[PDB]
């Protein structure tokens, strides 16, 4: 769980909104 | 004029010289090079040949503008002064302070117009001064190369193309870097990179360059419109005091 | 001279920063390598470096990016018979988008919008087949390990639609011939038919599965950078929303013509 | 303007909804 998981999650989370 | 010499042998305007338009291309660079030679059939083979494999990079046979553009233009010095810095533009606040000052209308698009500015601009930071006609020669050659669906607009990925932006700052950053102490580091290496002004708070570009960073680990390249709408997106859902800013607490909390 | 191994070393040292592009300085550190090997006699000088980087990057660049990426330097300096990369390659250009798209939903087979490791691991297992080639399961594993690793752009160890385009050397957009000059009633019935018979590859008069994709992926990239495999699925739903009257999830001549004008 | 006039309005419109 490294701070680019977080920064992936939120722009995949963002991308399908 | 680049343009008018693509325009007059790409006669049927499809994208491409090929078949009959590039031995007419071959005939007519016979007659340049050499006016007291006669063209012939061997001599058309002969140069189609030496030119193809200097230049057909996409080796399907036929001249693309790109291709074109490689034959003529980088022979002028001032363009090639175009492309020319000594500090490698890796940072994408900074290439998004260039997109923001020459996108004058906010449409998410770069115009003719305002690319014209742009090298303009360009020009006056080489202490250079062109001719009105090479300047307008320059613009139109950089539209019609660097468009590639053709709307006669450059989008964000096509900037970023023309100034070489160097896209792996996020990329760096590792799965297996799990420790508390690790998250910490690099979320702070993060937020230090994107906070050029060094206020704590991601504005203006600096928010920008964020969002077309983040967007880009999942994505491929992202327009200019979609920058607009993943920014206001990030604001949306981190901008807690609705200061139009990303305070390092803000973006923190977002993330986790 | 080379052979893949080798190719792959010198590969793997000019693209220090391993993020699938020789850029910048390690574009001109390449360069600046290849006139001592050439020329060993003759001083590297900024002229030199710019003049051999000029000749070498207009053969080899196909991309017109200003960097290589791996098949450009594999055209430069691999032999033909070494190129495990032109495996990719038919005797036929790919230049239909419908063709792209049935591979593409084939081997994307929940239509996630992401090819995954397995999912790869699938369609490199079938490309074999139509080699006759039987690859042993280890063997499977590492090459579709090597291939995630060199196409994968963004590190999410997934594969995206300009990603298999890439691999497949998808041809150019067929819709950026036509012309916005061409306003006759006559042209624009000329253009629309020529349009409709290019993705309608079936010959059904309604466009249905990878002809909907083809259609969709080429009239998005007319306005926008190249889509991702998400976007396909978000557009597709939107054009069948606003011009699939019928309901039949297919995009009858008519309905087309209806929505367009 | 010709049919692909059309075509790129069509996706703008679908662009922006
Ligand atoms: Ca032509
Ligand atoms: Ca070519
Ligand atoms: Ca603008
Ligand atoms: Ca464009
Ligand atoms: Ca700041
Ligand atoms: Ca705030
Ligand atoms: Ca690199
Ligand atoms: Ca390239
Ligand atoms: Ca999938
Ligand atoms: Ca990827
Ligand atoms: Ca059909
Ligand atoms: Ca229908
Ligand atoms: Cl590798």
């Amino acid at each position: 769980s490294g701070i680019i998981g977080n920064l992936r999650h939120m722009a995949l989370d963002m991308g399908n909104e | 004029g680049f343009l008018q010499i693509w325009q007059h042998f790409d006669a049927d305007d499809n994208g491409y010289i090929e078949g009959k338009e590039l031995d007419d291309f071959f005939r007519h660079m016979l007659k340049k090079l050499q006016p007291k030679d006669k063209i012939t059939d061997e001599r058309v083979q002969q140069i189609k040949k030496s030119f193809m494999s200097a230049y057909d990079a996409t080796f399907d046979g036929r001249l693309q503008i790109e291709e074109l553009a490689n034959m003529i233009l980088p022979q002028e010095e001032n363009f090639l002064l175009i492309f020319r810095r000594e500090a490698p533009l890796d940072n994408s606040v900074e290439f998004m302070k260039i997109w923001r000052k020459y996108d004058a209308d906010s449409s998410g698009y770069i115009s003719a117009a305002e690319l014209k500015n742009f090298l303009k601009d360009l020009f006056l930071q080489h202490k250079k001064k062109i001719p009105p006609n090479k300047l307008d020669e320059y613009t139109d050659a950089m539209m019609k190369i660097f468009d590639k669906n053709k709307d006669g607009r450059l989008d964000l990925n096509d900037l970023a193309r023309i100034l070489a932006l160097q896209e792996n700052f996020l990329l760096q950053f590792k799965m297996d870097a799990s420790s508390q102490v690790e998250r910490k580091r690099d979320f702070e290496k993060i937020f230090a990179h994107y906070d050029v002004s060094r206020t704590g708070a991601l504005e203006g570009p600096e928010v920008d360059g964020f969002v077309k960073d983040m967007m880009e680990l999942v994505r491929p390249s992202i327009s200019g419109g979609d920058l607009d709408k993943f920014r206001e997106c990030l604001l949306t859902h981190c901008d807690m005091n609705k200061d139009g800013k990303i305070q390092k607490s803000e973006l923190a909390l977002c993330l986790g």
